[PDB]
DNA sequence: AAAA
DNA sequence: AAAAA
DNA sequence: AAAA
DNA sequence: AAAAA
DNA sequence: AAAA
DNA sequence: AAAAA
């Protein structure tokens, strides 16, 4: 009944990483 | 080892999530971004608006509406912002502003209230030029309060009061209106070249205190413009108007079979075109829920006036088109009405013919769960048009998420020359 | 049989201990057992000593002014008792300071309370809904049981109080869901 | 105990991040081709740092390969992601008329492609429910820090990408949070300008019923990054299955060299 | 009319024998009348007798620890009755100790529960939430019926009790379904 | 279910302003 | 509403035979 | 020139 | 942009 | 000849 | 004929 | 060469 | 593979 504003946090990421934590995390 | 000194174009998504919650008929603020010169900014929402649960089925639909408006900093600080940016690394610190100890102290402002009890300035100034400039009566004073600490509980929690949707009461001609006008003839003589001026200097004063009582209106009279820069007042990108509809819900129980309760769930889109950024600064999004103005005890002019004369009821275009306003008083609206001074106002000279009011029967008065004024709308001129939110609190049951409550996702894309963030901690 | 999930009165999950005092009852002045606090509380006594005189006691908690809502409902479990007949009843009491209070300002709101009453032992599980909103800004609303009696007898009553405001509610284990 | 999704503060810098780097100069002179081999190791430390960690990382860096029997890692065959979405239920009682009740119901499929087992081992599979990392009490970053400098604020691309990373405490997000030694991490120069937070009204704070984290993620880094589930406890109706269930039937086909139960069974 | 088939306290299906035994009331060592076992319980007295002192008694069951769920229903329904008046009241008690106890820990909490008491007889059909998780690792929480004096008189009571633990619930005959 | 007679007070203005309070006021 | 993972405990059978109890037994 |  | 789409 |  | 149609 |  | 399909 709500798709946009109940799946997800914020918009789809098109552009550079912004997270680096040493590797891979899961 | 190797400096950087420009950057490339990223796109970099700024999307996220709002819970918000308010009152009837207050402005208040529900999405910010801060923005820098040279950014390409593009702005989209989707959500889903609720109000409280009603004690009755649905009756009357309310009215919603989304606004944005671009803000430079330039407008908040002005010398200090030119000298800030001028100055470089070595610049002063901006100065700042005092707020509460709650954490709901700067709802309005979209924010949770910090716990140092500091905040930057520029939202709480920006929502201050916004209100002054759109949303106030023209004829009533600003609003200049230095710090959101300033503020009491209701204003601070909640939002400012609006104006109520235009109606016979709620949108009078403004107290500076007069239904007389002197000249000083001589004891047996008069100047007729001279009464020709006096006519021409009463022509300008009506027109600024029913079309021109802002400064871009005088420039616009004469065929010119202004820019926003000009009176220093805010950009408005977008506006968005809808109504809010929903179903019913039957009781099926021995007690509650008959009876059923009315609940409110719209979807709504705000887009916003595409927007060149000039200079640093912040882009806010607020909302407002209002319902019409229905009255119980409300009745036509005719009616209460009670002794008609010629002039009250031929509608002859030669009386109607050539007399000064009346001055009227709520008693001749409205049952239990007034009759002194500050319930007293003006109006077109036979506006009781260009509109007609809504009825109420008297078998809904005082009845749980339908939005309306019960009685009158109480107080001097500036209470009267003003929308009070406590009035409608029979139409809701109680709750914490107050009156109305809302849940969007903003779709935030901007192009913005800032480098990666591998660049950031890559020393060479 | 099934199982009723639905009371009156939900109880705190800890109580006070046990302790022994002597009041005074009063009608402008009435004293309050325990220092109030937030929300709801419970308490037990041992020996409960009261001398002759007029007026009434309370058991006072202050109210929670978070979630901002008027009208609320508060609750109260009593089984108070003791050896003698003392001739006393009780009701909920409403009243505001601007200061954390030792006794019952004289102006305040009483409301009904039905409960049990056979000799001297009193016993209720009733509840009732109050308006939370102060009247004068900057005060700070007060809500609890009240003993009143318009001659107490002198003697020691011994017996348990619990007070709850419904502002949040409390989930429990149901099998069938 | 799993991480949390990222965000800012749940996906920091790692603890060995240094923001200066000494050399060892002489009193009154420098060498400064030594100075170039300075930055060159310190290159080489900021690698390991932020992308190599582990050594199947740096054999990548070279451009070569190791296969999962080199660092005896588990292979991976397959990932599934979806959403969980369910409908509402309404009260028609005199009590509960006008309240709903949700409840979350979501069919899914996991498909493995065909695999060669080349040894003998066993094959798993594992399950994870989360929630997206939001909190009530969390503002923007300009807003906790109070008095802007340029530095903060201009968004210059020289200072930007120039800067060592900035350390910076819970209280400059959080409500309440702190700022001694244990509240302390570092974030990127600039971050603020490349995403925004959500907001929670006030109203919805210690509201029953909505997915939050009350108030500030507690602990260290390490108690911050990994999940608690106790927090999620007022969301959920007190029940012996937990918060989540499921039911599957796992469809699973194979090839084997082995004789018949016939054979196994029958001595001639 | 129709059957309510809703009640509080469903009741176990087998009940203990009848039994006789003395107890001495206490403030801090309060003794237990019957070993603690799992969940449900249901005693019957000819003759119980109390002396005189000042303190407690109590009937303790002990918790099932399975289906692990802190918030949890605890029921009750008791007779107590006798031939004089013995002074007392009664409420819920809930306390935990490392191993199996034959009285009850200095500090324990005590919940509201409202019932009828005359003379000297005692009825009550309640229910309470109570939390089932102990507080320190290693423990075994107890709950159950105190029955409490500030001074006990000498004398002898009779009657039923029963505890309950609702972890799961029972299916009755509905003719209609 | 109900669009007409729940949706405004009034009908579709077509004709002069009927108000003037010396500005734009939302 | 569920097909696959409520009706049966196991998947088709297309293979050697399993079970030998001493004949048919349904 | 106004339905500014 | 309050006035069914 | 088996997956009898 | 237990193993989605 | 980096959005490693 | 968190960011409507």
């Amino acid at each position: 009944m709500a798709k946009s504003y109940r799946r997800g946090s914020s918009g789809k990421k098109k552009g550079s990483r912004l997270w680096y934590v040493g590797g891979s995390q899961f | 080892s190797n400096v950087q000194t420009s950057a490339q174009r990223d796109r970099i998504d700024l999307s996220h999530l709002g819970f918000l919650s308010g009152q009837i008929g207050r402005l208040k603020t529900v999405s910010f971004s801060p923005v820098i010169a040279g950014d390409s900014f593009e702005l989209d929402a989707v959500g889903a608006l609720r109000l409280s649960p009603l004690r009755r089925g649905l009756a009357i639909d309310s009215n919603v509406d989304y606004f944005t408006f671009y803000i430079p900093y330039r407008h908040v600080y002005g010398q200090t912002w030119i000298d800030f940016m001028k100055d470089g690394v070595n610049a002063t610190p901006l100065p700042t502003v005092t707020t509460g100890i709650d954490m709901d102290q700067t709802a309005y402002l979209g924010t949770v209230n910090p716990t140092s009890g500091i905040m930057p300035k520029f939202l709480h100034q920006s929502y201050l030029n916004i209100y002054n400039n759109y949303f106030k009566a023209p004829w009533m004073p600003d609003r200049t309060e230095a710090n959101p600490s300033n503020l009491n509980d209701a204003d601070s929690r909640y939002g400012f009061r609006c104006c109520h949707l235009k109606t016979i009461w709620s949108a009078p001609l403004p107290p500076q209106t007069e239904i007389a006008r002197e000249m000083t003839t001589g004891s047996t003589t008069i100047d007729i070249m001279g009464l020709q001026s006096a006519y021409a200097k009463l022509h300008t004063d009506q027109e600024r205190d029913y079309f021109m009582q802002r400064y871009r209106d005088v420039i616009s009279s004469f065929g010119g413009k202004t820019s926003y820069d000009a009176d220093n007042r805010p950009l408005l990108l977008m506006r968005s108007n809808f109504w809010a509809s929903g179903y019913d819900v039957d009781g099926t129980d021995q007690t509650s079979l008959g009876q059923f309760s009315g609940r409110v769930q719209q979807t709504f889109k705000h887009a916003v075109p595409r927007f060149f950024v000039p200079e640093h600064g912040v882009i806010m999004t607020l909302a407002l829920v209002r319902f019409p103005p229905t009255c119980t005890e409300e009745h036509h002019y005719l009616i209460g006036k009670g002794s008609l004369t010629y002039t009250d009821l031929a509608g002859d275009p030669t009386l109607v088109g050539n007399l000064p306003p009346r001055e009227i008083a709520m008693e001749n609206l409205f049952r239990s009405g007034g009759t002194g001074t500050d319930q007293k106002f003006k109006v077109a000279e036979s506006i009781w013919y260009r509109y007609h009011p809504s009825y109420v029967d008297s078998a809904y008065h005082l009845l749980e769960g339908f939005p309306f004024l019960q009685g009158r709308p109480a107080g001097n001129m500036t209470e009267r048009v003003l929308i009070d939110h406590t009035k409608y609190d029979s139409c809701f049951q109680s709750t914490q998420l107050g009156q109305w409550n809302a849940q969007a996702k903003f779709n935030v894309s901007v192009y913005r020359s800032i480098p990666t963030v591998r660049d950031s901690i890559m020393t060479s | 049989m099934f199982q009723e999930f639905v009371s009156k009165h939900n109880s705190p999950f800890t109580s006070l201990p046990m302790v022994s005092k002597s009041v005074t009852p009063s009608v402008t002045a009435a004293p309050i057992l325990s220092t109030p606090r937030n929300q709801q509380v419970t308490e037990s006594f041992l020996d409960l000593t009261i001398a002759t005189a007029a007026g009434g006691i309370a058991s006072i908690i202050s109210v929670d002014p978070s979630a901002k809502a008027d009208n609320q409902v508060f609750s109260v479990c009593a089984h108070l008792t003791g050896a003698a007949d003392l001739k006393y009843w009780a009701a909920l009491v409403r009243f505001e300071s601007a200061t954390v209070p030792t006794t019952v300002t004289p102006t305040f709101d009483l409301f009904p309370i039905a409960g049990t009453y056979s000799n001297g032992t009193y016993i209720v599980k009733d509840c009732a809904t109050i308006k939370t909103f102060p009247n004068v800004a900057g005060n700070t609303v007060y809500v609890g049981l009240m003993l009143f009696s318009n001659s107490w007898v002198a003697g020691k009553l011994t017996g348990i109080i619990s007070i709850n405001q419904v502002r949040t509610e409390i989930t429990t284990l149901q099998p069938l869901k």
